[PDB]
């Protein structure tokens, strides 16, 4: 579960 | 597993390049993928109003290929983000986009994505079968069952961009029986679809409260959550206030408990001393004591995780000289009763559940075409493969063949599209 906002 | 490659000449779909200029808060949107060192970068979502969106090239799942000229394909998730806080404000991104890899998928649905996904040549064959004399069925099967539930909402756009009518209106005035009442369904987001399904079964007095029971002992928190939301856009009142309405005594208590969505989240940790406890409880309330405390077995069966009363049923055993469900069929009778085996058969085995309600709907005279379109339908895209499973293992032989001897037409090939495999 990674994530970024870009 | 799914699949992974560093070499762009083994991907699949079609490919996007865009230039996106950065704001003040980014380029406006997020990326998912990436600790599991062959696994593709995809976008997860795109802030409205961001500088993705208002280019409108990128869409969601789309793998990103190589970003600024430099191939992205294997990178960590931690290396591309820091390509793109790199650039400063104002400055552009060159993004090669990968459309034809999926996302959130589940892994056990039966309809899965259509990776050359063409909403517009979609629509296109589906106007030159309807508008066909003596409408053609066979080509509306072919591609409704061959995409995915959020497909068939791109195909209903533009099919209406381009006619200037709705497709569900067009698909009801030429199709007929049950074969439309399978393809209403698949054009239906599943909270709509269930919300649609809830209403129908509280017409009038006459509640069909084995519809009912179905929808709300099924559906999960999250299921649920969106199931209420829907409902109350499409008919300007809260799912719980008809239940209240067409609902009366235990069996309205233990249906909007259900209904509220506000069940125990699973827990990391297990833990044992309340698997007893509630066990015991259960024990306590039912088959020792004269009568039923009903709202006990409301209480526990209601809020708990779903883990945690699986244990919980095992524990019941070795306290209970009946299992939970024989505890059921004696202790309490009725539309209750119904409520109780259904809410427990979904707790220990969700899929088998479905196969005997497959079973259900065809092993007598007739067909429960109802119920077989409802579990097809809502089935397909989270778990139709464990109930196939479950099916030919207590069944001998496979769901494929039941449907096959039960229903005939296109409304059979239909539902052996939604059932997947040749059997
Ligand atoms: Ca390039
Ligand atoms: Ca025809
Ligand atoms: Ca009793
Ligand atoms: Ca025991
Ligand atoms: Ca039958
Ligand atoms: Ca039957």
């Amino acid at each position: 579960l990674p994530s970024t906002t870009l | 597993k799914p699949f992974f490659t560093r070499n762009p000449s083994e991907l699949k779909g079609k490919f996007i390049h865009t230039k996106l200029r950065k704001s003040s808060r980014g380029f406006g949107f997020t990326v998912v993928g990436g600790d599991e060192p062959d696994e593709f970068l995809q976008i997860k979502s795109l802030v409205l109003d961001g500088p993705a969106a208002l280019d409108g090239k990128m869409e969601t799942g789309d793998v990103i290929v190589s970003v600024n000229d430099t191939c992205v394909l294997g990178h960590t998730h931690a290396q591309v983000v820091k390509i793109f806080q790199s650039i400063p404000i104002g400055a552009s991104v060159d993004l090669e986009l990968c459309r034809g890899y999926p996302l959130g998928s589940s892994a056990y649905g039966s309809v899965k994505a259509y990776t050359n996904f063409d909403a517009e040549r979609d629509a296109l064959n589906i106007e030159t079968a309807i508008k066909t004399k003596g409408v053609d069925e066979v080509t509306i099967v072919n591609i409704l069952t061959n995409r995915s539930n959020e497909q068939r909402q791109d195909i209903a756009f533009a099919y209406q961009r381009r006619t200037k009518k709705e497709l569900a209106s067009a698909l009801k005035s030429a199709l007929s029986g049950h074969l439309e009442t399978v393809i209403l369904g698949l054009l239906k987001t599943p909270a709509q679809y269930d919300a649609s399904e809830l209403k129908a079964s509280m017409k009038g007095l006459g509640t069909d409260e084995d519809s009912l029971i179905e929808i709300i002992c099924s559906r999960t928190n999250q299921e649920l959550q969106e199931i209420n939301r829907v409902y109350k856009e499409m008919y300007k009142t809260d799912l719980e206030k008809d239940i209240i309405s067409d609902t009366s005594g235990d069996f309205r208590k233990l249906m909007v408990a259900l209904a509220k969505g506000r069940r125990a989240e699973d827990g990391s940790v297990i833990d044992y001393e309340l698997i007893d406890q509630d066990a015991r409880d259960l024990y306590d309330a039912g088959v020792k004591r004269k009568g039923t405390d009903v709202p006990k077995w409301i209480s526990i069966m209601t809020e708990r995780s779903v883990p945690h009363l699986q244990k919980v049923f095992d524990r019941y055993k070795s306290y209970s000289p009946y299992d939970m469900l024989e505890s059921i069929r004696k202790e309490v009778k009725g539309d209750l009763e119904n409520a109780f085996l259904n809410l427990v058969q979904c707790i220990q085995n969700k899929p088998l559940y479905f196969a005997d309600r497959l079973y259900d709907s065809m092993k007598g005279k007739g067909t429960r075409d109802k119920v077989l379109i409802r579990i097809m339908v809502s089935r397909s895209e989270v778990d139709m493969l464990k109930i196939r499973s479950e099916f030919k293992r207590k069944y001998g032989k496979s769901l494929y063949y039941y449907i096959q001897q039960d229903t005939k037409g296109d409304y059979q090939k239909a539902l052996l599209y939604l059932c997947g495999g040749d059997d």
